[PDB]
């Protein structure tokens, strides 16, 4: 609506202003009263395909794995390599910009 | 009654170590069968184990391998609709064509079948009913299909039918090692649930109530015996078809009420819950009785804020004696204050000053689990060393409310005491609140002041 | 002002005047049920409409029939009191009389053969309660009003349903009041298909062929005529100028002498203007122009009579020549358009596989009843019954009027049967929407929804019962006797009553009425539901039915709804909302006439609201002149804008008409967010009345109305003077201006003492009047459970601070004082009841006795020798209120107990203890013992004493009633002997008996004495007649369930203080729980010494967007400051006149407040009694949206000798230092919610176990354990603690042989795990095996 | 089934029509089925007929009186002792279900509120075990000859 609620709570609201504002209140709470069921169903589905995912060995000794990179695509840097590799094990002998290091 | 739905001969005694009349009782005779009635004497637990059977006159088709997708149509390579037409005693099937005019597994109408009768008669084999399907399963051979379909499949690699031939090949192969003759598809004898699991229990007000499974069993038996009576009476085939349809519909509803036809209801016009419904859906046993269970030695109360340390929880002193009641009984005899357990319970009921003296050592060094519904992530349950509070509510450490997503606005918490030595050990070693500082999702701390 | 208003005047801050008083809030129930009750011989409503809609009903042969003549509702067999006491539904018998018209078929018109007439009883309907609820099985219940889609025609559209096309498929909808439905849907292929009762789709042509419609007349109505002519050489056609709109000229059009539009060129509007100018109509047309059109007529050649071309055929070039050679220059064609006139009907005929009526009806029969072979007459009968049988179809007058007005018809009346033209018009209107000429309506708009009240539901159920009666009457007439079959012998009343009670109590909309507060009752009665039979379900609930339609303004409060899964489904109507005769919500309005706002009230429904422009209540009146702004903020057509003074036509009545009654009770609502107000409105219904009713300081002005309209208080019917008041009885002498010339005109008011509610709460009335004082009409006499002087007092008010306190108010937690517990502000009373069923068991009848084995005599010291606890005895959980011994069976003695019996000799007799004990954790007082015995079985001594006391009370009350009645009646009986001569020397000296034989005179006084003797005999036989029935009622046996002997009912009055954990709620959605009870000396205090007693967390103020509570707190401090000055000067008594000046200076602070109250109109006592009620703080009123601005609070604080800021400096209760910042301290109305802490605390070590699953039961009342769902199982397995998870499923719930060992070894101090197979898996294996599905466990 | 029985029972020489003689047999079969069958707990036909007569008597009673049937007032029409009607009314217990939605939603059926009233509390077993140990030790406290015969008896 192009007519905004010019008043605030300290000054009080208008009857029409309150009737306009109640739509945002109902819509905000309706999804919470409804979309949590979707979240529960999604979590239930997720735990099913996550049944037998237990660690069995320490190091299977597999070969090279996945690439890693920052998220500079689109806009600025959001998740740098400083945060996306904390808790990872390398695949190949990664060397510094100084070669053979 | 004898040879009824709760016949003690078939299923067992109604009371522990007691026969129907009283010829043998009091463990004087261990496991004899009373000749006057025919009831074996044993515990009543046998009534949960023993099962009976229903002997049908006309073989009937199972509904799971018929309506669900087909498992009886794919095996026979027959249209589903034609299977229903044959089932309802409407369309004949050629089991064997002695002449070249007919062909195996042919749909036939009654008028078109009269021509076959006036032409050939005994030379061909074509009849009506589910037993015709049973005979078709008996006559067919799957090894010939294995050696035939696979060879011709390689000839024409049509992708639209490639998966169909692949499915047939997989089905016949699976039948190869299963040792499972498909002749068991058509049910001739039907097992009955143990009576203790379809219970008819008297109520306090002289009333009764029983599971709807009992009604379905009565319904199938009522028409099964009628079908038996329609054979010696030489019933016209038009009415025998109707009786066989009645039996097929009844057994179908017994297996699944609202699957093949209209959902058969009771006197409350609500559909009767078949035993397939007992295991299906959220109301099924797999979810409501196997994964989610009611638990013992547990309680619930409102939550309130605590000064407490991070490993401490505020227990109401009144719930602790109820939860740890067996622990109080066990440590009370060790203290020697009660010669017998009866005196232990009596003095617990009196709530003497002694029980609190014992309680202050039973609780300590014994963590107790806390729970907040719903448990979203792992930190929804945490161990806490109890602290007895002379109050009514549970006091919680403020710093763990954010992890619990709990606000002191009337939220309720679920308390759970671990019993075995390992559980009391697992809670302290791994489930303790002091251990959980970082979230499993990310190494960010979770004990942040809010 | 009324007399009670003189006791307490609530200062208001309403600025704009209030024109229309709020109506009787429970009108929607009483008014609806009035039509159900009363009889209207000319008006069709209630039972009369239901009976006349079915009767007369005739026999199949037609030789006999039933006539409905008249009906009558019998007197209720029991009053509302004994109905609750006995647990029996409060109802009245239904008495109706009928007539029998009997024909004999030998005569042609022999109507006079036999007439049978009598009053037949059938069904009993529950009768109406004075407060608007019902009594079902002795339980207090109400039926909520349902909101459903009104019957009529509706049109819808699809947005994105057809992904392939992206088109919008419009569809019609016929919703009758009862019967089959009708749907008309389009297709992506622009085809019209018919779906009856959600079945498959059928072409729209097939339904027309059922109505005797040939193709020619089918297409005549749906299209136009395009005549084609041949002038013996060339083709000619009649051209309409406004048909070739924006199209392309296939051929070069021309005129008489001019060419207008070239080939392959767009036809401009300028050429249309030219065509109108020259008015040339006959234009030569080529053959190719016609090739592509559809013929509208079958054509033959009369020489041989054989068909040349059939109808609905697209002609070709030779076909035109075929008619030119056959002699046919009269050729007509369809009018087809791509923009304005789509050929949807003609295209539908291409898909229709039927050719005439017979095939169409056969297809329809196959459609409704597949498999059954169709016959000639069955299809016709079925189709007629679908939409043309009065018994199996109806639209109702509301459905008919909506149906007509949706088609822009002028008719309001009509028929409940669809006709051909109705369906034709529906098709035409749908087609117009599809083409573009027209639009679609909306569903959730309130003009398409109807409010259905309880009377209509009951009438519909009664109609169902009558239909049930039909299936019995239609068989007795064709089979039963003709001359001796008297009508009572063939009418069965059982099904009608069974169906009626089935809807009353066993339905979805008839539930227990929430009886916590008068507000709770009044808001439950004024509730609207979208569920029930014919309604929606929460699983089938989308968003349009949950969101606030703009039409809800003034009708339904947007924030008076629950917050669960039915957030948008349960609604409550506004304060001023009313209901139309059709069942639509309309709100009052004041009309603006030429800029002058007259005060006459008009009512507009939802549909009429959008037509006019309506201004809100914000326009300042210039004393019946104009407004103050040339541009006035108004709302029109569902949207708001600014308009001139001369545009507005109607005005809102008041600023309170948007919110409901519950929401209107929250002061400073405009300063609170809708999120918090939404929950606060519901929660204020959760309050529990306390011991003392504390008037709320910051009110809203609606309390004095809701308290009276609640119906729980003792209101005075007629004005009078208090004459005799007791603790339970109030007697008021009515003045002589209201006496009727027949009676002594003295009323009684028997109050109800502590009584159990439907939530086990207190229901008590305490009088507020004193002896010998006047009372007005409609004034209150005794306050309700939670009322104060006729004002709603939901909770208490007290000092409130806003600051953290050592983390004891960390997350919405609430800290209180020991003072509030000591003063018992929030102490409440809860009344429970218990029942001791005594049945006759086959092993022996049960009995109630004090001889119970294995129990100490000390525990039995609270019972009489009949084994029933005395009245007033204090009892604690575990004690035995009543004894009950059941006959023990024969026990199989184990080898050990036989040894004990051999040694010590105690043999267990044929007795087993099943006595009733107090539930644990309950410590109350037994205040009533109700014992009910069956007829035939001897009653115990306690029954014999209870009945004696009941008889003596039922005699004493009646005697007191008569003597008080005769206390004013003697003013006639004794006085008629004094007229015409005073004989005080001999009249009053002799007794009243010796007043009839006075000095003898002429015949006049003998004629007076014969009337006197008649009056004395009337007195003689007017009293004992009712006493005999009561005497044979208390001693009478009771109707109980089969198998029982006697039932004993006891009542425990539990008194509950506040414990840490109780829910404390304010009126601004700011809830919490009590954390710590704080000693008085530890709480913060000010330099005046007064310590604040409740400290609230201030962090919950800004983030929760609830700032109205801060204003409420400041206004509360202002009011309490006024009170602290008032009592200060009262204790000193400077002068009554000085008090009369100070309070007068107090009541004039608002700029333009409505009330101008003058204290010079009062007396010294009239101001003393006023100031006495204001001694504790003066109450202040605040309208919902006309609240006082901050300037008023500042002025009041200046008047209160308090800081203008509103916050004060405090000292700590521990170290006694000033805090670095001033703390906002004031008064806020606190409430106690129903969620008591002890009702939630539960613990089960080892108790009840399930039957089929052997797991622990569920529910605290069942002493069951908590449920450990798979959600926490996932958390356990995520931790990795497998032993805990294993014990959760094996030794806790489902191991018969495992949990016993788990108990025994821990009793022996051994925490050894011995698990086993869960019992919930053997059941699964057995069930799967019962499915004929083999399943084993592959062992090693 | 009843119709088949009337086929041979019917004779054309009886000078009657078929439906008259067939209706009796068909109605008899239907009544026999609805009595012997059509109920979880079978009631013999005699008491079923008594229930039918009692229902008709109550209907004809409320035809004129309109109140409930007093068992004392029921004696006039039944011509039998008043214990019989009470005994008959005890038989009106029709089983409901284990799956009646006793609550409000499809989350609380009646099967969650029926106690297994055939099990003994673990406290009972614990006391029995302690009692057994006491008996064993006190038997050990006696001489063998009396302990042996005491266990024998």
């Amino acid at each position: 609506i192009e007519t905004p609620i010019t008043a605030n709570f300290r000054e009080g609201l208008n009857v029409l202003q309150y009737f306009i504002s109640t739509h945002g209140a109902r819509k905000g709470l309706a999804d919470t009263a409804l979309k949590t069921a979707n979240s529960g169903y999604l979590t239930r589905r997720l735990v099913d395909v996550a049944q037998d995912l237990v660690v069995t060995e320490d190091d299977c000794g597999t070969h090279e794995g996945i690439m890693m990179t920052p998220v500079i695509e689109g806009g600025d840097v959001k998740e740098p390599l400083r945060d996306r590799v904390l808790g990872r094990v390398t695949a190949e002998d990664v060397l510094k910009p100084g070669t053979a290091d | 009654e004898r040879d009824g739905l709760f016949c003690a001969r078939i299923f067992g005694p109604v009371k522990d170590y007691e026969c129907l009349c009283g010829k043998y009782k009091r463990l004087k005779h261990r496991g004899v069968i009373c000749e006057k009635c025919g009831v074996e004497v044993t515990q009543t637990k046998v009534r949960r184990e023993r099962m009976g059977h229903i002997e049908l006159a006309s073989p009937t088709a199972h509904i799971w391998f018929l309506k669900s997708l087909s498992r009886i149509g794919l095996l026979l390579d027959m249209p589903l609709r034609d299977i229903e037409r044959v089932l309802y005693f409407e369309s004949y099937v050629v089991i064997e064509g002695g002449m070249t005019n007919l062909e195996r597994q042919q749909i036939l109408t009654e008028e078109q079948y009269l021509d076959a009768l006036e032409e050939f008669g005994d030379e061909f084999d074509a009849k009506m009913g589910a037993e015709a399907i049973q005979a078709l399963l008996k006559s067919m051979d799957l090894e010939q299909e294995c050696e035939q379909l696979r060879e011709e499949l390689n000839e024409t690699n049509s992708e639209t039918k490639r998966k169909k031939l692949t499915k047939r090949i997989k089905l016949l192969e699976a039948f190869v090692q299963s040792g499972n003759k498909p002749e068991w598809m058509i049910l001739t004898v039907l097992p009955v649930l143990p009576p203790d699991l379809r219970p008819l229990v008297p109520l306090d007000g002289g009333r009764f109530a029983t599971s709807d499974l009992n009604d379905l069993y009565r319904r199938v038996i009522n028409r099964n015996n009628r079908l038996k009576r329609l054979l010696d009476l030489a019933a016209p085939d038009i009415i025998v078809r109707n009786e066989k349809r009645m039996l097929q519909e009844a057994v179908d509803a017994l297996l699944d009420n609202g699957r093949r036809g209209r959902a058969i209801t009771g006197s409350n016009k609500r559909p009767l819950k078949s035993l397939a419904d007992m295991i299906k859906g959220k109301q099924g046993r797999f979810r409501q009785n196997l994964l989610g269970k009611r638990v013992d030695y547990s309680g619930r109360s409102v939550i309130t804020v605590g000064y407490l340390r991070l490993h401490q929880c505020g227990l109401p002193k009144k719930m602790a004696l109820e939860l740890f009641k067996p622990f109080i009984y066990g440590k009370l005899e060790l203290r020697g204050l009660a010669t017998t357990i009866k005196a232990a319970k009596k003095m617990v009921e009196r709530e003497e000053a002694v029980v609190w003296d014992i309680l202050d050592e039973v609780i300590r060094e014994h963590p107790v689990l806390l729970n907040r519904a719903p448990t979203l992530h792992r930190l929804g349950i945490q161990a806490f060393e109890p602290v007895l509070i002379e109050g009514k509510a549970i006091q919680l450490h403020p710093l763990v409310c954010a992890a619990y997503n709990a606000d002191f606005d009337g939220d309720q918490m679920a308390v759970h005491v671990p019993l075995t030595l390992e559980a009391q050990l697992e809670a302290r070693a791994l489930m303790m609140s002091t251990n959980n500082i970082l979230s499993p999702a990310n190494g960010e701390p979770i004990i942040v002041p809010s | 002002y009324s007399y009670t208003e003189k006791k307490r005047i609530r200062k208001d801050f309403g600025k704009r005047p209030q024109v229309l008083d709020v109506p009787y809030l429970l009108s929607i129930q009483l008014d609806s049920f009035q039509k159900f009750i009363e009889q209207d011989p000319e008006g069709q409503y209630g039972l009369e409409a239901a009976f006349r809609s079915v009767f007369p009903i005739q026999s199949y042969s037609g030789n006999s029939e039933l006539q409905y003549v008249s009906y009558r509702l019998g007197e209720p067999v029991f009053d509302v009191q004994e109905c609750q006491i006995r647990g029996v539904t409060y109802s009245a018998p239904l008495r109706v009389k009928l007539r029998l018209v009997i024909y004999e078929r030998e005569a042609p018109e022999g109507t006079v053969k036999d007439i049978k007439e009598q009053e037949v009883y059938m069904g009993e309907i529950p009768l109406m309660t004075d407060n608007g609820t019902f009594v079902i099985n002795g339980t207090e219940r109400v039926i909520v009003s349902q909101l459903h889609r009104s019957p009529g025609v509706f049109f819808d559209s699809d947005k994105g349903k057809t992904h392939s096309s992206g088109k919008v498929l419009y569809n019609a909808r016929i919703i009758p009041y009862r019967g089959s439905w009708l749907d008309f849907e389009f297709d992506p292929k622009d085809n019209l298909f018919v779906r009856i009762d959600r079945r498959r789709k059928l072409p729209a042509t097939i339904i027309l062929r059922a109505l005797n419609y040939t193709t020619e007349q089918i297409l005549d109505l749906f299209f136009e005529k395009v005549i084609f002519e041949i002038r013996d050489n060339k083709l000619q056609m009649e051209l309409v100028p406004e048909r070739l709109r924006g199209e392309t000229a296939s051929f070069d059009i021309e005129a008489n002498g001019k060419v207008y539009v070239e080939k392959g060129r767009r036809i401009t509007a300028r050429h249309i203007r030219q065509l109108e100018k020259d008015d040339v109509k006959l234009i030569e047309v080529p053959v190719e122009y016609i090739a592509g059109k559809v013929v509208a007529k079958d054509y033959i050649d009369e020489s041989t009579g054989e068909l040349i071309c059939a109808a609905n055929m697209e002609l070709s070039l030779d076909l035109l020549a075929k008619l030119s050679q056959s002699g046919h220059k009269r050729i007509e064609t369809l009018f087809t358009n791509d923009l304005d006139h789509g050929p949807y009907i003609s295209e539908t005929l291409r898909v229709d596989p039927t050719n005439d009526r017979l095939s169409a009806l056969v297809e329809i029969y196959r459609m409704m009843r597949p498999g059954e072979p169709p016959t000639r007459e069955a299809a016709e009968s079925l189709f007629e019954n679908l939409f043309f049988s009065e018994d199996r179809y109806d639209l109702s007058a509301v459905g008919r009027m909506k149906f007509n007005r949706s088609l822009l018809r002028e008719e309001i009346e009509g028929s409940g049967i669809l006709s051909k033209d109705d369906i034709i018009d529906v098709m035409k209107k749908l087609i117009d929407i599809r083409n573009g000429k027209g639009e679609v309506d909306d569903i959730d708009h309130l003009g398409n929804r109807r409010i259905r009240s309880v009377g209509e539901m009951a009438e519909n159920q009664f109609r169902v019962g009558l239909v049930r009666v039909e299936r019995a009457v239609k068989e007795r007439l064709s089979l039963g006797d003709l001359d001796t079959l008297m009508p009572q012998d063939m009418i069965n009343a059982k099904p009608i009553s069974a169906a009626v009670k089935e809807f009353f109590g066993s339905s979805q909309l008839s539930q227990f009425m929430v009886q916590n507060n008068p507000l709770s009752e009044i808001t439950h009665k004024r509730r609207i539901s979208a569920l029930g039979p014919g309604g929606l379900t929460r699983e089938r609930a989308g968003f349009e039915v949950r969101d606030v339609h703009p039409t809800h303004y003034g009708r339904v409060c947007p924030i008076e709804t629950p917050e669960g899964p039915n957030i948008g489904l349960i609604n409550s109507l506004s304060v001023y909302a009313q209901t139309n005769e059709y069942g639509f919500l309309e709100t009052p309005y004041r009309k603006v006439t030429d800029g002058v706002v007259t005060d006459e009230i008009h009512y507009l429904s939802a549909i009429e609201e959008g037509n006019y422009v309506i201004a809100q209540a914000n326009s300042n009146l210039d004393e019946e002149g104009h407004f103050v702004e040339d541009l006035v903020t108004c709302r029109s057509k569902g949207e708001s804008s600014l308009f001139s003074r001369d545009q507005v036509d109607y005005m809102d009545v008041s600023t309170q008409q948007v919110v409901s009654v519950g929401a209107s009770l929250i002061p400073f609502l405009e300063h609170d967010d809708a999120n918090r107000a939404l929950m606060g409105a519901n929660m204020q219904r959760q309050a529990v009345p306390t011991l003392r009713a504390d008037k709320p300081l910051v009110g809203t002005g609606m309390e004095r109305a809701v308290a009276v309209d609640s119906g729980v208080t003792a209101v005075a019917k007629r004005g009078g003077v208090v004459q005799y008041v007791d603790a339970s009885r109030i007697v008021i002498k009515v003045n002589e201006d209201e006496m009727y010339p027949g009676e002594a005109g003295i009323d009684i008011y028997n109050l109800t003492k502590y009584t159990r509610s439907n939530q086990n709460t207190c229901i008590n009335q305490m009088p507020c009047v004193s002896l010998g004082e006047p009372v007005e009409r409609g004034d209150v006499l005794a306050d309700g459970p939670s009322t104060d002087l006729g004002e709603l007092a939901l909770g208490q008010n007290m000092r409130v601070a806003f600051m953290p306190w050592n983390g004891y108010n960390f997350e919405d937690s609430i800290l209180v004082s020991e003072r509030v517990v000591q003063e018992d502000r929030f102490t409440t009373i809860h009344i429970q009841e218990l029942a001791c069923v005594s049945r006759d068991t086959k092993l022996g009848p049960e009995e109630i006795t004090a001889d119970i084995p294995n129990v100490g005599e000390a525990a039995l010291s609270k019972l009489d020798e009949s084994g029933i606890v005395y009245i007033g005895a204090e009892v604690t959980g575990g004690d035995i209120l009543v004894g009950k011994v059941t006959p023990k069976g024969e026990t199989q003695l184990t080898p050990e107990e036989k040894l004990l019996r051999a040694i010590f000799g105690e043999k267990a007799s044929d007795v087993k203890d099943s006595s009733l004990r107090v539930p644990n954790g309950v410590s109350g007082t037994v205040i009533d013992v109700q014992v009910f015995t069956r007829d035939g079985v001897e009653k115990d001594k306690r029954a014999l004493e209870i009945e004696e006391m009941q008889l003596k009370q039922a005699k004493k009350d009646l005697s007191e009633e008569l003597q008080i009645l005769e206390a004013g009646l003697f003013s006639r009986i004794r006085a008629v002997l004094v007229a015409g001569g005073v004989e005080a020397e001999k009249l009053d000296k002799l007794p009243r008996d010796r007043w009839l034989e006075l000095g003898l005179t002429d015949e006049e006084k003998q004629n007076q004495l014969e009337q006197l003797a008649e009056q004395y005999d009337e007195l003689k036989h007017e009293f004992e007649k009712k006493l005999e029935a009561k005497r044979r009622k208390i001693t009478q046996g009771d109707d109980l369930a089969p198998g029982v002997l006697k039932i004993v009912k006891v009542y425990l009055a539990v008194k509950r203080r506040i414990q840490p954990g109780d829910k404390m709620a304010g009126r601004h959605g700011n809830k919490g729980v009590i954390s710590k009870i704080n000693p008085i000396e530890d709480m913060p205090y000010d330099e005046n010494g007064t310590p604040v007693d409740i400290v609230l967390n201030p962090l919950g103020v800004p983030s929760r967007m609830n700032i109205g509570q801060i204003l409420e707190t400041h206004l509360g401090m202002a009011a309490k400051g006024i009170g602290d000055k008032i009592n200060a000067m009262l204790k000193q008594q400077q002068e009554v006149a000085k008090l009369r000046e100070f309070i007068q200076r107090a009541y004039d602070l608002g700029a333009d407040v409505r009330q101008k109250v003058d204290l010079s109109t009062f007396s010294d006592e009239e101001v003393m009694r006023l100031a006495e009620n204001l001694r504790k703080g003066m109450p202040i009123a605040t309208p919902v949206f006309d609240g006082a601005k901050e300037a008023e609070i500042k002025e009041l604080l200046k008047l209160g000798d308090l800081p203008t800021s509103g916050q004060i400096r405090l000292y700590d209760g521990r170290t006694g230092e000033q805090f670095e910042r001033p703390v906002t301290v004031g008064y806020m109305y606190m409430l106690k919610l129903n969620h008591l802490v002890d009702d939630k605390m539960h613990a089960r070590s080892t108790g009840s176990y399930s039957l089929v699953t052997q797991q622990p039961l569920g529910g605290k009342a069942q002493f069951g354990g908590q449920r450990f769902g798979e959600m926490e199982v996932w958390a356990l397995e995520a931790y990795g603690a497998a032993y805990t998870l294993q014990e959760m499923l094996t030794v806790k719930s489902d191991d018969v042989n495992g949990r016993t060992k788990m108990y025994k070894n821990i009793v022996d101090g051994n925490h050894q795990m011995e698990p086993g197979m869960p019992e919930s898996f053997n059941v699964l294996l057995k069930e799967i095996r019962s499915l004929g599905i083999n399943i084993e466990l592959e062992d090693e | 089934i009843g119709l088949m029985k009337a086929v041979d029972k019917f004779e054309y020489r009886r000078g009657y029509k078929f439906s008259t003689y067939a209706t009796w047999w068909i109605r008899q079969a239907i009544t026999r089925s609805i009595a012997d069958q059509a109920r979880t707990i079978r009631i013999p036909v005699h008491m079923i007929e008594t229930i039918n007569k009692l229902n008709r008597i109550s209907r004809q009673m409320l035809q004129e009186m309109g109140r409930e049937p007093t068992p004392e007032e029921l004696a006039e029409r039944m011509l039998m002792p008043e214990d019989k009607i009470r005994k008959v009314l005890k038989i009106a217990k029709e089983p409901i279900s284990m799956e009646t939605p006793i609550g409000d939603d499809e989350d609380s059926h009646l099967g969650d509120f029926i106690e297994d009233t055939t099990l003994e509390l673990p406290l009972d077993s614990a006391t029995t075990e302690s009692l057994r140990a006491a008996t064993h030790d006190v038997l050990a406290g006696l001489t063998a000859r009396e302990a042996k015969v005491l266990r024998m008896r």
